[PDB]
């Protein structure tokens, strides 16, 4: 939105678990929801190419 | 009462038809307890609808 | 002490005594926060003179109890000083993008000292907190405000919104009851945060606590004094209708104006001591 994201603003998704508040949080800006996996360097290079 | 809350959520939030309800839908029966507790967000009905859909999906998922 | 009233059944007397006895054990220690206790004083069931006298007695006792339980400030100020020094040290160590403004903000943190009187704490902790917040925002290189005449607001850094509102609830509870201090189960130290950020968060929490306590006490004492003064003036106004010896004695007792806690204590003790002299002036039932 305006400021860099923080470990506080980056939240993890829950799959197979009821997650009504996140579904309401769709179209919101600050809380960024991530898949808990982080891309490796090789994957990053492959995506870039 | 709590049954009035259940009826309200099923008939206004989920807009569910009569032929399906807690007496016939076990996953809905489990989800109602959580859904009634969330007193806000009732304006955004699509969130509850989508959560019901994905709970049905995870329930039907089998290995 | 025989804090005593007129026109009350003994049950209401013991109710008021117990209310004062357990004042600190309850939330929202403000007197107007308890309309039941205040109404039990005598409204609409008794003559105006006696209900005014009962209200004045209750307010005097309440003020005395409040001044009795006013807490110790020393340890909190010492903790604030220690945390300010720690923040200053960590800031001096950190490799900021530019050392210029960091230098003078660290100097401001070093300059902080508490006075002997308690009325100056608010502004100095405000400036210390604003400099600490500016340093913390610089550390994580956020775009701090720079508008003309504007200043950086005080806020926690890199805490989750739920935890921020929990801490706000704790501070609000402190504002509701100065004497009780609810501890935080929430931990402000995070592995995901720089030590400077953690120190700034601790410092800002302590400063908020100090400001809340000071402001709450000041306004509560102001309200108590205003209520006592108004009740005394009205009761004096009412007593002038009669001219017996007892009424004149009560008026002379009420002659002393109360604007200090010590004068309030003297008035209360004098009023209790000579109760049997002037009691018959007030009608009852």
């Amino acid at each position: 939105d305006r400021q860099p994201l923080n470990p506080a603003n980056i939240e993890a998704r829950h799959h197979g678990v009821s997650d009504v508040p996140r579904l309401g949080a769709m179209d919101a800006d600050e809380p960024l929801f991530v898949d808990d996996y982080r891309a490796t360097d090789d994957e990053w290079t492959l995506q870039k190419v | 009462k709590r049954d009035e809350k259940h009826r309200h959520v099923v008939n206004v939030v989920l807009e569910l038809p009569t032929e399906i309800s807690e007496a016939t839908h076990p996953v809905l029966a489990t989800m109602l307890s959580k859904y009634t507790r969330m007193s806000s967000l009732f304006n955004d009905k699509c969130a509850f609808k989508l959560d019901l859909l994905r709970m049905v999906a995870v329930s039907r998922t089998r290995r | 002490m025989s804090l005593q009233f007129i026109g009350l059944q003994r049950r209401d007397v013991v109710a008021l005594v117990n209310f004062l006895r357990h004042l600190t054990q309850k939330p929202d220690v403000d007197l107007e926060a308890h309309p039941k206790i205040l109404k039990k004083c005598g409204e609409k069931r008794l003559h105006r003179r006696t209900v005014l006298f009962n209200e004045l007695m209750l307010w005097l006792g309440y003020y005395r109890e409040l001044r009795f339980h006013n807490p110790d400030l020393s340890s909190v100020l010492e903790e604030f000083e220690v945390r300010c020094v720690a923040v200053a040290r960590r800031g001096y160590t950190y490799p900021f993008g530019d050392r210029g403004k960091a230098r003078d903000h660290l100097a401001v943190l070093d300059r902080t000292e508490f006075d002997t009187d308690v009325r100056h704490d608010a502004e100095i902790v405000e400036r210390a907190l604003v400099s600490a917040v500016i340093l913390a925002k610089m550390s994580v290189r956020e775009t701090l405000v720079t508008a003309i005449g504007q200043t950086e607001p005080i806020a926690f850094v890199h805490l989750k919104d739920t935890e921020v509102q929990r801490i706000e609830e704790n501070l609000e509870g402190v504002r509701r009851n100065m004497f009780c201090v609810k501890p935080l189960d929430l931990n402000l130290d995070r592995h995901a945060n720089t030590a400077l950020v953690n120190a700034v968060n601790k410092l800002v929490y302590t400063g908020r606590l100090i400001m809340n306590v000071r402001r709450s006490w000041e306004e509560l004492e102001r309200k108590c004094l205003a209520r006592i003064q108004e009740r005394c003036k009205l009761l004096v106004k009412e007593l002038r209708m009669c001219l017996s010896f007892d009424s004149n004695y009560c008026r002379n007792i009420l002659k002393h104006a109360v604007e200090n806690g010590d004068s309030a204590d003297t008035l209360l003790e004098l009023l209790i001591e000579d109760f049997d002299i002037y009691v018959d002036s007030f009608p009852q039932s």
